[PDB]
C-alpha cells in the first residue's frame, strides 16, 4: 500500500541498497555498513 | 542446524562410560525444539 500520504513529508529514513557485491539469497539481510569498492585500491571504509 | 528461519535442535541425555571421547554406539536424536528466528550464525560459542 502506498506510504506517500504519510511516511512522505521528503522522508531520508526510509533506505535501500544500491551496491552489493552479488545477489541476496531468500531473505538474507545484509546489515553490513562495508562500502561498495569498485577500484583495486582499498577504500579503507572511507569513500 | 539453521534451516527456513528455524534454528533447531536434538538431544538425548544419555550415560555412557568412557573418559576419552565419544562411546561407539548408536541413539537417534529426537527434536525439542525449533525458533524460527532467522538470525543466521555462521559462528558460536559455548558458555561454561
Amino acid at each position: 500500500w502506498n506510504s506517500n500520504n504519510l511516511d512522505s513529508k521528503g522522508n531520508y529514513n526510509y533506505l535501500y541498497r544500491l551496491f552489493r557485491k552479488s545477489n541476496l539469497k531468500p531473505f538474507e539481510r545484509d546489515i553490513s555498513t562495508e562500502i561498495y569498492q569498485a577500484g583495486s585500491t582499498p577504500c579503507n571504509g572511507v569513500e | 542446524k539453521n534451516i527456513d528461519g528455524y534454528f533447531k535442535i536434538y538431544s538425548k541425555h544419555t550415560p555412557i562410560n568412557l573418559v576419552r571421547d565419544l562411546p561407539q554406539g548408536f541413539s537417534a536424536l529426537e527434536p525439542l525444539v525449533d525458533l524460527p528466528i532467522g538470525i543466521n550464525i555462521t559462528r558460536f560459542q559455548t558458555l561454561l
